[PDB]
């Protein structure tokens, strides 16, 4: 029974639980790697005395946090648990293929571990640019193991995208149109379209890197007529859609959380929220070369990418202001999930605005490959994704488990994390403006003060992460069973109780057309 | 009285200041005296006593508005515990400085820094605003 | 969408329906408190007399509490509304939450 | 939300144990590696 | 050839509690055990190979 | 011994919002004036004042006499 | 009946704040961390060549 | 090959109105801006009486026979050059 | 027929909170420890 | 170079860098204002017991909060693009200098007239002379004439690197098989520092760039002496 249920699953809730467990474990690995980064940088000089290892830590930090923590938690975990329940469906469209999307991830993670254990690791950056990632500057198996790790993660998510799009289009009640489905469902559908179209291009690019390394192709090698810059285009043609993939399910959860703890039956401006997510998804495919403003690009191309990138602020602003308009007039419940969501709105806004700074290619000449970029994306991506994940986790933990958290401990946890991430990353703006490069194991002495503060910040967030584990333990240790949940008339996922039965919606909902 | 997990699909009671009249009474089962009280409620309410009125209220509702909206001392616990764990973090940093980190480079020695400061002034580092701008080259002292 | 007077009159008519039932009483008050306003005394009067026709003293007290709650920090509104309602409160024997001690935390 | 009282209450002493064990599970193995870093590099 | 789909429909709808991947009979069990043995054995072998490759002999 | 006056009872949340959005705008203007003064204009004046009588040869000779250069002693 | 926060909130706030300030002040000043502040107004420049 | 949008379930007027106002007309608005920034007149080039341009094998059936139908004096020179 | 209900819809037991503490400690502790031991491994090669 | 506790950009050494500073001031004011306005509105939504939970009509307010951001973006884009096309405008250099990135050092070629080329390595911390800057000094500086428009051409003979000098507003990636052009003009004599800005392996942190800006006649004699 154990193996049948947990290794052979065809159940969207159990597979979502597997994903949440996997993503939480990956988050520990990713956090430890982040502490090693900040320990190396916490005083001038060298700590590891081996900068190839430093580079390996940085590279693996990003891959773990992106591919093994955020995507599995948001899409595999919250998506599988919530999307079928939010549309009254009995499972996902392809319940057995769904299980393979899950089980491809432990092997993918194993390949990434293998990459760091063999030879001297893949010390490439998560961008894996050639020729540094090629077979002369990174001879041996490490980079190929990384490529294969990405292949398996990519297949996992492409098949998951197929599953979610099909489920969301095909398995709603017959009366429910797409404009009657909750925003989180929209956010997953749009994320899945982005995954479907972007990951195959990454797969193509990394396959070309694999063949340059092992079959004597020369896609990226000038000696054969190739071009390192072609790899960068293929990589970022995926990689900008990827950063929107990382935040869109977060936007969807934030919409639900803000609505719920405002005491509202609906988010403000629903069709504007749908429009904004679709517009962000579409524009996310036409801006990638703002990751390449210093590669030697013609001025008119820089002008186009500057302008197209800035336009994304308009739909994003509609979402931010509509969240504020959802709070407006609310019966505000100051729950820990609400705190996470309010922290999200503010810190996402800060990071989005430094992204608008960077979109200006003239300024990006001086900010590119500095800590100003690191600060931008740890606000908008690292805090954005983590705060929405924590908000969603605190909000829906009683649904998934049947048990309540201790709200006081959860609020303490939020407070510690909010101090920690701001102490860590806010000073990195100054480091970037003043010229400190990213991907450095050590820095000119002038930069000591802010690196010291940033590293002390990283330890505060470590204390928060430890406390999170204790808080989950205390909830399962005490076994406070949920009784009643308010607002079920506008939060269908709660209406089958906590936790819902293994099979839900065996008899589908009744929705008429009128 | 007693809410059961197996009741999740039934209309339930809630105290919410924005949902003043919940879907069910707080207390559904009535004793003999409580039955008599509900009968008396069918006559003029001027003939109910204060205690009878409170009892009718507490059969219908669990907490009053004042009770359900009351403030608490929880913020003290939250802030104080957050500061405790932030303080604990500094213990970890102290441990790290003592047992993990070695000496920082010799360029931070006081005499090195004093010489490096002069050389930065000699090459007029940031002479418009940032650094040498703050040095008084005529009085050979930091600008006051 | 219409004039204040027209809105208040719809709501008075709603609560004044002689055979209004319990579900309709609750639906009315729970919908009304969603709006950006404290209900006029004439609305509250009609709702309290609905309570009386439904033999529900407790809901009459609760309605007085939600008037006070909807005023927020405008501490002047609730005493004014009670003042305007005193003839009805006396006629129907409705004690206020304060008279019942239900304003204590 | 509302909920039942804990079926298996976790007293303050029990919480102090669970919290201490949790923190030590993160801190001791990393602390060991970092304390011995020089041993690794020298070797 | 003759249409023998009805026979197969009877076989795979028999009320015997078997999951579909075993419902054909004993041969399903054999092929399942072979597959799973190759997968688990191969996965152990890959871990051995990682162990070997993790250390200098290149 | 006296009755209370009827207060405003409708639109209190909207009234609050309107008043404070106007205040937020007015602060935003006031801040922009301060920042253009304390930061942007300060910078324009610092660079213009610096270069107005700046003598690049005299700067160089100072640097050369301090010994900072490989190419000039 | 008084809850945990009524009984212990004042002590938790006072002790946690006192502890936090004390141990960060100690860390920041007593264990040899080099913050490398600006020399402006602090360092007397000294001949180097 | 379907953009990054994504909203069916039974296509309809509501969806196509959404595309019309949410994508199509915004695009027109943006290209209209783009265009009414890069507007303004360029230096007209030196006249050179190239024999493959300003062709005249038969007079045009309007005006003086030597002006094209939408002749613009500022930018269209005649076979003998720009006009006075 | 699988077990349903709180504590039963998960692949780990919560029947004893101290066994659970051990299990969670090994689980999250092993993920957090792994990078430190990988770094140690790479330092000890050369 | 940067100095301790610096918050913003290094002081401008070139007119383009001065342009970027004023443009950054303009943009950051907008950033501060929008961030502050959002934080403030958040707090305004969260500080009243007054409620309004019925459905709210959206289309009117969505006009404001699309049109006002669009206007703000245009107010950023106009000066942004002006600087971009200024930086691009033709200037006629007097001198061309090549730099080739390598693991882990830069070489420089000045071949307008003579075959002048040399390598430029970080000074190891153990060999710094007193007062010199850790991780920033090099053995052989990139001497250049001040107050003159110089064409720098950037490439690499192995992996990617990136040649940067923040106080001149310069960052050009160094790509093998490609010759990227940027131009450089220093308003002042002095020493201007940068660091490799594309991860290039284990000594990426340790291959810095030092420009030494001097009068033309000193540059000429230096050039002659480096043959
Ligand atoms: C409101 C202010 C907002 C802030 C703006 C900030 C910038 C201000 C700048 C000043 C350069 C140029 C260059 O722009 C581009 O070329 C990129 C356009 C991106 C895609 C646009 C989608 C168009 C949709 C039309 C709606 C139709 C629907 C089709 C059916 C879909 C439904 C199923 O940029 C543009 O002019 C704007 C492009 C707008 C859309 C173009 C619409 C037609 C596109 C198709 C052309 C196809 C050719 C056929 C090829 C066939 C092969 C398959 C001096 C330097 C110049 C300054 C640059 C100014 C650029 C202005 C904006 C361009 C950026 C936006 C791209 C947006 C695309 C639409 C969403
Ligand atoms: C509010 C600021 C928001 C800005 C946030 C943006 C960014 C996101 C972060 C979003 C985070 C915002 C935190 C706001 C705290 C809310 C207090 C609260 O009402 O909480 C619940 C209350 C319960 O109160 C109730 O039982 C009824 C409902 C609550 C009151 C609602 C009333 C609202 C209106 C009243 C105000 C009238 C003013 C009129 C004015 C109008 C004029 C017309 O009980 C209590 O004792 C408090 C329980 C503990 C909560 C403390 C959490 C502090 C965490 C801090 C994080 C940083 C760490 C620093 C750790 C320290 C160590 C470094
Ligand atoms: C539904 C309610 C909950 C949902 C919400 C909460 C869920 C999340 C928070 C709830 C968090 C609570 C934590 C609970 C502890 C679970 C421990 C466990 O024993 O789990 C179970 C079985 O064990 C037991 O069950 C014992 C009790 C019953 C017997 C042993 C541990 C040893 C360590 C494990 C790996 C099986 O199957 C499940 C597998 C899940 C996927 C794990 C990811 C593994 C990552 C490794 C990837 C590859 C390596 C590369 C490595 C690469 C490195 C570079
Ligand atoms: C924003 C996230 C929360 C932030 C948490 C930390 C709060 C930081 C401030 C919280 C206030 C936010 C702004 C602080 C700027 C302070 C320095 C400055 O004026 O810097 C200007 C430039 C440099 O320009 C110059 O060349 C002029 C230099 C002038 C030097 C004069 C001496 C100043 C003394 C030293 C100051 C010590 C710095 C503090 C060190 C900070 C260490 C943590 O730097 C920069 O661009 C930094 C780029 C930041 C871009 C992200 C925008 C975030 C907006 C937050 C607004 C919400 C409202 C605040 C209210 C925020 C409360 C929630
Ligand atoms: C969650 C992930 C995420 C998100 C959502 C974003 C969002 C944006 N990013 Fe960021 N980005 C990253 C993650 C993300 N980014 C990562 C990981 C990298 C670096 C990868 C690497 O090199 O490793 C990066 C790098 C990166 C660069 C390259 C910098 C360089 O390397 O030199 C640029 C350049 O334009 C950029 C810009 C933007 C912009 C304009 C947005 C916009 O979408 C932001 C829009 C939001 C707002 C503007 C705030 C809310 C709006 C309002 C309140 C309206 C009013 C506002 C205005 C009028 C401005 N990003
Ligand atoms: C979702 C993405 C994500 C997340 C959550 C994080 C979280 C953190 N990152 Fe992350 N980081 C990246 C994505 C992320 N990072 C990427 C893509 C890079 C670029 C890599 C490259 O350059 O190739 C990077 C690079 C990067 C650097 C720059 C390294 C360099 O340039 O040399 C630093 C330095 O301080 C840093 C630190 C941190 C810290 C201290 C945290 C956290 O400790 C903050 C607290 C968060 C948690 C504790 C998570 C808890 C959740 C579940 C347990 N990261
Ligand atoms: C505004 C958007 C465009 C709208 C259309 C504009 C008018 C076109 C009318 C019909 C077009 C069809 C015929 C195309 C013939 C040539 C016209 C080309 C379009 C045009 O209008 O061209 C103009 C010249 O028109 C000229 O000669 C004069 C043209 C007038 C006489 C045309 C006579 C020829 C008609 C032949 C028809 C044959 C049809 C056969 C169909 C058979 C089907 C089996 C260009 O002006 P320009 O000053 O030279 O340069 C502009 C410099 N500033
Ligand atoms: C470097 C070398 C790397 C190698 C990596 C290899 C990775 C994975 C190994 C693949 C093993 C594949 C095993 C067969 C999978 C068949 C899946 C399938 O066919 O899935 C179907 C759904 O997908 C559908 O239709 C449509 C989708 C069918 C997809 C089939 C499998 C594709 C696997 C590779 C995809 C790569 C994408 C390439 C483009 C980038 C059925 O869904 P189920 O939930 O099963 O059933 C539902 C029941 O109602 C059916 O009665
Ligand atoms: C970034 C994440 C890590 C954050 C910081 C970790 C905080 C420290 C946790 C304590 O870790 C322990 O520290 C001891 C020292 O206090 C080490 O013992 C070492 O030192 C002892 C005292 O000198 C000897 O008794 C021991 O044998 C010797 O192993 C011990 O191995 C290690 O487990
Ligand atoms: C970046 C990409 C080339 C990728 C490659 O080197 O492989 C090229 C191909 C087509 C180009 C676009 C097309 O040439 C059309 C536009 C031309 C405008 O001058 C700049 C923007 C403009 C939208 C171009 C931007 C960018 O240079 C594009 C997208
Ligand atoms: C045996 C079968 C008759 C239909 C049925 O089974 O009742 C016939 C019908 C069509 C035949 C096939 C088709 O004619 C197509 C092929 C033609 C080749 O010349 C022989 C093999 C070939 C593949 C045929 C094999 C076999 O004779 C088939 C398959
Ligand atoms: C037409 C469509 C759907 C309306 C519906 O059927 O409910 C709505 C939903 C979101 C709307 C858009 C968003 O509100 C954002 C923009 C707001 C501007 O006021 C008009 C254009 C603007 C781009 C709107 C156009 C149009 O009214 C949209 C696209
Ligand atoms: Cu060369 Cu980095
Ligand atoms: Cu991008
Ligand atoms: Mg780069
Ligand atoms: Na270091």
């Amino acid at each position: 029974m154990f193996i049948n249920r947990w290794l052979f699953s065809t159940n969207h809730k159990d597979i979502g639980t597997l994903y949440l467990l996997f993503g939480a474990w990956a988050g520990m690995v990713g956090t430890a790697l982040s502490l090693l980064i900040r320990a190396e940088l916490g005083q001038p000089g060298t700590l590891l005395g081996d900068d190839q290892i430093y580079n390996v830590v940085v590279t693996a930090h990003a891959f773990v946090m992106i591919f093994f923590m955020v995507m599995p938690i948001m899409i595999g975990g919250f998506g599988n648990w919530l999307v079928p329940l939010m549309i009254g469906a009995p499972d996902m469209a392809f319940p057995r293929m769904n299980n393979m999307s899950f089980w491809l991830l432990p092997p993918s993670f194993l390949l990434l571990l293998a990459s760091s254990m063999v030879e001297a690791g893949a010390g490439t950056g998560w961008t894996v640019y050639p020729p540094l990632a090629g077979n002369l500057a990174h001879a041996g198996a490490s980079v190929d193991l990384t490529i294969f790790s990405l292949h398996l993660a990519g297949v996992s998510s492409i098949l998951g995208a197929i599953n979610f799009i099909t489920t969301i289009i095909n398995m709603k009640p017959p009366a429910m149109s797409q404009y009657q489905t909750p925003l989180f469902v929209w956010s997953v559908m749009i994320t899945a379209v982005l995954l479907l179209l972007s990951l195959p291009v990454l797969a193509a690019g990394i396959t070309m890197l694999l063949t340059d390394r092992n079959l004597n192709t020369t896609f990226f090698d000038p000696a054969g007529g190739g071009d390192p810059i072609l790899y960068q285009h293929l990589f970022w043609f995926f990689g900008h859609p990827e950063v929107y993939i990382l935040i869109l399910p977060g936007f969807g959860m934030i919409s639900h959380i803000v609505t719920y703890y405002s005491g509202k039956k609906e988010p403000f401006g629903y069709m504007g929220m749908v429009w904004a997510m679709m517009s962000i998804g579409f524009l996310g495919f036409i801006v990638w070369a703002h990751h390449m403003f210093t590669v030697g690009m013609d001025v008119d191309t820089r002008a186009y990418f500057t302008s197209a990138t800035m336009i994304i602020a308009i739909p994003t602003g509609v979402k931010v202001f509509s969240w504020l308009a959802t709070l407006h007039g609310g019966n505000i419940k100051w729950s820990p999930a609400m705190m996470w969501a309010l922290g999200f709105i503010f810190l996402f806004t800060v990071g989005g605005l430094t992204g608008i700074v960077l979109a200006n290619s003239s300024l990006d000449i001086v900010l590119h490959d500095t800590y100003y970029v690191v600060a931008h994306f740890h606000y908008v991506l690292s805090m954005g994704a983590v705060f929405a994940i924590m908000g969603g986790f605190v909000h829906w933990f009683p649904l998934f488990s049947g048990y309540t958290l201790n709200d006081t401990w959860a609020k303490i946890h939020f407070a510690i994390m909010f101090v920690g991430v701001n102490m860590t990353f806010f000073p990195q703006h100054f480091l970037g403006l003043s010229g400190m490069p990213r991907r450095y194991s050590d820095y000119p002495d002038a930069y000591t003060m802010w690196n010291t503060i940033s590293s002390m910040g990283s330890f505060i967030s470590l204390t928060a992460v430890m406390l999170m584990v204790f808080i989950i333990w205390e909830a399962f240790a005490s076994k406070r069973e949920v009784l009643t949940v308010d607002l079920t008339t506008t939060n269908l996922e709660w209406l089958n109780g906590c936790p819902p039965p293994y099979h839900t919606f065996e008899e589908p909902t009744y929705v008429n057309l009128k | 009285s007693v809410v059961k997990s197996e009741d999740y699909a039934l209309p339930s009671y809630v105290d919410r200041r924005d949902y003043p009249l919940p879907d069910v009474a707080h207390v559904k089962n009535l004793s003999a005296s409580q039955k008599a009280l509900k009968e008396k409620e069918k006559a003029s309410w001027s003939s109910l006593s204060i205690d009878e009125k409170v009892e009718l209220y507490r059969l219908k509702f669990k907490e009053s508005f004042a009770e359900m909206n009351r403030s608490t001392n929880e913020w003290k616990t939250v802030v104080g515990a957050a500061m405790f764990f932030i303080g604990f973090t500094a213990l970890l940093l102290i441990w790290e400085k003592h047992y993990v980190y070695g000496p920082i480079p010799h360029t931070f020695e006081e005499e090195w820094v004093a010489k490096q400061t002069k050389r930065m002034l000699d090459m007029k580092v940031a002479p418009i605003q940032g650094f040498s701008a703050k040095w008084d080259y005529d009085k050979n002292e930091w600008k006051k | 969408h219409e004039t204040d007077e027209e809105f208040d009159a719809r709501w008075v008519t709603y609560f004044n329906k002689p055979d209004i039932d319990a579900w309709e009483l609750r639906k009315g008050m729970n919908t009304l408190v969603g709006y950006d306003l404290v209900p006029e005394p004439k609305i509250i009067d009609a709702a309290l007399r609905a309570c009386r026709r439904l033999n529900d003293f407790a809901s009459a007290v609760r309605i007085l509490e939600v008037v006070k709650d909807k005023a927020g920090p405008h501490k002047e509104i609730y005493p004014y509304v009670i003042q305007e309602l005193r003839p009805t409160l006396n006629e129907l024997g409705i004690s206020t939450p304060e008279e019942l001690g239900l304003d204590k935390v | 939300i509302t909920a039942k009282p804990a079926k298996t209450p976790t007293s303050p002493k029990e919480q102090a144990i669970g919290l201490s064990v949790t923190f030590l599970s993160f801190l001791l193995p990393a602390g060991w590696v970092l304390y011995h870093l020089d041993n690794y590099k020298k070797s | 050839f003759e249409n023998r789909v009805a026979e197969k429909q009877k076989l795979f709808q028999e009320d015997n509690g078997l999951p579909v991947h075993l419902k054909g009979g004993a041969t399903d069990n054999i092929l399942y055990r072979v597959t799973m043995t190759l997968c688990l054995g191969g996965t152990l072998y890959s871990l051995y190979c990682l162990g070997w490759a993790s250390f200098p002999h290149k | 011994s006296t009755a209370l006056a009827k207060p405003q009872m409708r639109g209190l949340l909207a009234r609050r919002l309107r008043f404070h959005i106007v205040g937020a705008f007015m602060v935003s203007l006031g801040f922009a004036t301060f920042y253009k003064f304390a930061v942007a204009e300060k910078r324009k004046k610092a660079y213009a004042d610096f270069y107005r009588n700046y003598d690049s040869m005299k700067d160089f000779e100072e640097m050369r006499k301090a010994g900072i250069f490989q190419s000039a002693k | 009946a008084p809850d945990f926060h009524d009984k212990y909130g004042n002590a938790v706030l006072a002790s946690g704040a006192t502890f936090c300030v004390a141990v960060w002040v100690y860390m920041a000043t007593q264990i040899g961390i080099e913050w490398n502040p600006s020399p402006v107004g602090r360092v007397t420049p000294k001949e180097w060549r | 090959a379907s953009a990054a949008k994504g909203d069916h379930g039974g296509t309809g007027a509501r969806t196509w109105r959404f595309l019309t106002f949410g994508l199509a007309l915004p695009s027109v608005a943006l290209c209209t801006l783009n265009s009414w920034l890069h507007s303004g007149h360029r230096e007209r080039p030196a006249f050179i009486p190239y024999h493959h341009l300003r062709i005249r094998t038969k007079p045009f059936s309007w005006g003086d026979g030597n002006h094209t139908f939408f002749h613009n004096p500022r930018v269209n020179p005649l076979p003998t050059g720009y006009e006075k | 027929h699988y077990e349903e209900g709180p504590g039963k819809n998960i692949p780990f037991s919560v029947e004893n909170k101290w066994r659970l503490l051990a299990m969670m400690t090994l689980f999250f502790g092993s993920g957090f420890a792994a990078p430190f031991f990988i770094v140690r491994h790479q330092l000890l090669k050369k | 170079m940067a100095y301790p506790m610096q918050l913003g950009f290094q002081d401008a050494t070139s007119p383009i860098m001065e342009e970027l500073l004023h443009f950054h001031d303009h943009t950051l004011m907008i950033v501060f204002l929008i961030s502050s306005l959002v934080l403030y509105i958040i707090s305004l939504m969260l500080t009243t017991k007054l409620t309004h939970t019925s459905t709210m009509d959206a289309q009117e307010v969505e006009t404001i909060w699309t049109i006002l951001p669009a206007i703000i973006l245009i107010l950023i884009a106009l000066p942004s693009l002006r600087i971009l096309y200024m930086m691009d405008e033709i200037n006629n250099p007097s001198l061309t200098v090549k730099t080739m990135g390598h693991q882990w050092y830069w070489s420089y070629e000045y071949t307008d007239y003579e075959d002048l080329s040399f390598d430029s390595y970080m000074i190891p911390t153990s060999e710094l002379k007193p007062g010199e800057l850790r991780l920033l000094e090099v053995d052989n500086r990139v001497v250049l004439p001040m107050e003159m428009t110089i064409r720098m051409l950037v490439s690499s003979e192995d992996v990617l690197h990136s040649w940067a000098v923040p106080s001149l507003g310069l960052k050009t990636d160094a790509i093998p098989g490609r010759l990227n052009q940027t131009t450089l003009m220093s308003s002042r004599p002095g020493l201007y520092y940068g660091q490799c800005s594309e991860i290039c392996g284990s000594n990426h942190s340790f291959m810095p760039i030092v420009l030494e800006l001097v009068p033309l006649k000193y540059f000429e004699k230096w050039s002659a002496s480096m043959l």
